[PDB]
């Protein structure tokens, strides 16, 4: 193709700049517009082409990106689903496999339809038909929708969270902040529970007004008070009255996820377009005694200095603050690069089992620990090594090296002030 | 009773994931500080007040054989480092593994400040290379 | 001998005993020379011979086959969904002494590199090159007598085991032995049987390994104390 | 089984360092908790599984593992005991036999 | 194992198109940057940032026998130059060739800076020539 | 931790289209501007006022080496601008390239402003020019 010499298209949009950072988003979702069980965008303008403007799969993303700088990417997870059918068909499968159906003038049409498609040899064996009506996976599908004035249409998430995100883990492992579109009291703790066995933060809301009331943890039941009696260090729960159908937990993780791991805090955090926390009675911000209330459920809520809205603290339901978790799972995740890019690239040699071997691994795992140390996240760090002269044999046989500890400590950051002053003649 | 013998054969040296060997038969390493702990200041009248200095910075002095094959690896990973952006990192801890604990001091984000001089007669000449160090930190084992 | 394989019946079931594709009836014979790689691509595709190239170029003994990097190989995929294989995968792959090519996160990596009799690749083809060189510097002093005798005395004898250290000190060199040892007869007690047919027995060595390290296992903790 | 090409398991628990030297300790105890006349623990988590707070056996046990560095190892033995029973069961013996009466 | 042998025998010197010969009984070659890879800064506080210097020229010399026949070409070769114009290049690298590796640097663009002292006795004395060069590089064999 | 590393290498000046190299040993580039931000006035009673003055001009001297052929090029240049009418424009902005960050400042309508003292001697001295800027900005990567 010929090009000109010089190209300039200039525009009129302004734009904003991105960042990256550590740890990426992922919104679960139920979903059918898509057949994969992830997919990732990089803008919302990419979102809004799969979605439409009232799914929650829009507004999750819509929330996301309001803060400034953006985050690099999103992931979109699907949910498993089952339809069904009543009186007041298309039925789809995984490959495109569609095949429509049709009985002409409930029961009795109900049937029908069950024997026309358990009768098809193309699409039957990958769906499942009962009797209203159910259509549900079958086999390998992992894919199945249902569409369509004489005969009606629903449907609902049709899975735990353990088994969907099982399903989701078995596809991409690359993100790190997870949110939900579900919540309900029992998908929330089961989800509470499985992410607590893996390296990942779970970031939820809420707006359950008998969070507001009651100072002893001991007898409140709510779903903020599960969570904190549970210690489930690696879940972020937030009270806003908007946590119906609204996402702000997206713009709190856009809040800092642009940034780097263990080098700034959580609390006191500045959202822009997220109003305060309001009783949903009479639309006032909480008293000092509901904000207490949330404050011994370890729950965050969105506080006003006065004039300006602030979420408080940032601390996880088991009292550990969130920059200390993110910080340590950083901190695994360089020195796990660390030493996988010494072991490789040994294209050609060897690391022997002696001292000789040994010491060249301390020394990338001290490399690894004083890039932290740089960063202020921690203070100082000791290591610990066995020597090669004490080996078990069976491990130089396994060719592993066990054994090796270290330790550090942390540096802390400062949130709120008290003040005491005088005023006289003399 | 007598203190721990001293064994040249079982000390290692190793900085940027590489082990250095191959030492020099006479003096094949050295750690000093930049400048001392406190400068005292006396006045005409004799009084003395103490200035503690921050600088902690020093330098390793490491010193290998002619033919030694740690040479090469040196310079290969020299002629890298000339070609990276400067907001690249060059610096890395080195480690000085000692048994007998007549060592000290480690070097805490060393770089390579000189290349070593070449020369050749009838016999072997050592070569001689030395690093920096943001802090030579002094460590023991608490009694 | 090198090959490849892309049965999916290989990725399920731990119990070596039940499983019969062809990895499990490897391992079962305890075929120690056999090397064995899963991938997908191994239809109509030949990474084995990726592989061989990866450490064929070097010398015999002195390098290890895990962790190899392969320029223009992709990891193993899951044939019905095409993602990187899930550790139970890895773990039905690993008790039947098959390679694979596993992740580190964002690097693919050939890992273990063992065959099916549990024996490292290294130390199979390190033997090998031993032998090989044992007989090369036997056979260059046996030859080259073109005008003289190795006498069937102690003097003939001691000249073998010079020989024979020799070659020995050649893989102590290397790293791959550390230690060994040398044994020879006396002519004093030779049958003459043997000194008739003009061959010398009951020579013996021994050695001993080196060694290498692949993998780490690592603990630490963070406190304000 | 496989396992990562490197394994990093980090805790938020400080830790603190043991000492090895001449003797061990035995605390002989009044107890029923385990059949074996003398038995072995090496921290106090073991310890707080066979026996309550509120037992002299652990007391003991707390404040040997207070100072720094710690003993590696300490012992339990077991005193002889006698039951008796009045009027304001269940009879166990060595090896698990155990018989229940009633009237 | 042992390191590779080193034979003065089998190191040969050439510049300019010719073989510079006749090695003296010690020390017949140096090699040398003019300034360090690196400088450090240290403020009053402790804190520290590098300076990467540019300049990477150097030193080459070589000094041969008293009566040996090379002093004579670089004599003829000398002469020659001081009757060229300026435009005229008087430059050319300076290769050693070392298969025992122990030289690890060659001479971009070296020039003749010195010519040697001379002096008599009962006795031989050597001749010192030096060099300058562009840029003294350093190289090995990649491991 | 420490601060960015500096590298003269790495340091490009332009101006009118055309990259200017040959940097000189010492000093190579000054930037400076002409007149404070703000100039106080006390009072016989104590009082304070300010004033906040509104010059922004500045200076920019790069100096070069004696035989650069940087210095062919602005003289080519200059002559050029003598032969042209005042109402063709001769400012162009003078961008300097830093990596390390370590400039702060860019000249906004620059113009030539001096031309450089020649001397000879027995080594090589340097020459150095001058501009204006209409407004030496002083900017920074927003923390």
């Amino acid at each position: 193709m010929w090009n000109p010499i010089v190209n300039v298209d200039i525009t009129l949009n302004t734009a904003g700049t991105t960042r990256e950072g550590f740890g990426l988003p992922l919104f679960l979702a139920s979903t059918d517009n898509f057949e994969e069980r992830v997919r990732g965008y990089t803008s919302l303008t990419e979102v809004a082409e799969d979605f439409d403007e009232n799914t929650a799969a829009y507004k999750a993303a819509k929330q996301l990106w309001s803060q400034t700088p953006k985050v690099t990417q999103l992931y979109i997870g699907r949910r498993a689903m089952q339809y069904t059918v009543s009186i007041p068909i298309t039925v789809a499968a995984g490959g495109g496999i569609s095949q429509p159906y049709q009985y002409t003038a409930a029961e009795n049409v109900l049937q029908q339809f069950k024997t026309q498609i358990e009768a098809d040899p193309t699409i039957k064996d990958k769906v499942s038909v009962n009797v209203t009506m159910i259509i549900t996976k079958a086999g390998d599908n992992d894919f199945v929708k249902v569409t369509t004035q004489t005969v009606y249409i629903a449907s609902t998430t049709a899975d735990t969270a353990s088994t969907a995100l099982a399903a989701i883990e078995a596809y991409s492992t690359d993100w790190y902040f997870i949110a939900a579109e579900d919540r309900t009291q029992q998908f929330v703790l089961a989800m509470a529970s499985e992410i607590q066995a893996r390296k990942k933060i779970f970031f939820t809301a809420n707006s359950d007004v008998t969070a507001l009331q009651g100072t002893e943890l001991a007898s409140a039941n709510d779903v903020p008070a599960q969570l904190a009696k549970n210690m489930y260090t690696r879940t972020v729960c937030l009270w806003h009255h908007a946590a119906a159908e609204d996402y702000p937990e997206m713009a709190y993780i856009a809040y800092g996820a642009p940034y780097d791991a263990g080098s700034i805090a959580w609390g006191n955090a500045q959202l822009t377009g997220v109003a305060a926390s309001l009783q949903p009675s009479n639309q006032r911000p909480l008293t000092s005694i509901q904000k207490s209330a949330l404050d011994v459920r370890h729950c965050n809520f969105i506080d006003l200095d006065g004039g300006v809205p602030v979420v408080r603290r940032g601390i996880t339901s088991g009292g550990e603050w969130i920059d200390i978790v993110r910080g340590v799972d950083w901190l695994e995740s360089d020195l796990k690069t660390s030493l996988r890019d010494l072991l490789i690239n040994q294209k050609g040699g060897k690391i022997t089992y002696d001292d000789t071997g040994i010491t060249r691994i301390r020394q990338v795992i001290e490399t690894s620990l004083q890039r932290a140390v740089n960063r202020n996240f921690l203070s100082s760090y000791t290591v610990n090594v066995p020597k090669a002269s004490q080996v078990a044999l069976a491990d130089k046989k396994a060719r592993i090296l066990k054994d090796v500890t270290f330790a550090g400590i942390l540096a802390g950051a400062i949130l709120d002030v008290d003040l005491k002053g005088t005023v006289a003649y003399e | 009773a007598m203190y721990q013998q001293y064994s040249p054969k079982d000390v290692v040296c190793s900085w940027n994931g590489i082990a250095i060997e191959g030492f020099a038969p006479d003096s094949f390493l050295r750690l000093q500080r930049t400048s001392p702990l406190v400068t005292p200041v006396v006045g005409a009248g004799g009084q003395v007040a103490l200035t503690r200095n921050a600088d902690k910075t020093g330098t390793i002095e490491i010193e290998l054989m002619q033919t030694s094959l740690s040479n090469q690896m040196l310079s290969a990973i020299q002629a890298k480092q000339d070609n990276m952006e400067l907001e690249e990192d060059i610096s890395s801890n080195f480690v000085i593994y000692d048994p007998s604990g007549s060592v000290l001091a480690t070097g805490i984000n060393a770089w390579l400040q000189e290349l070593p001089q070449i020369e050749l007669g009838r016999d072997q000449n050592s070569k001689t290379w030395i690093f920096g160090c943001e802090k030579l930190d002094y460590t023991s084992t608490i009694p």
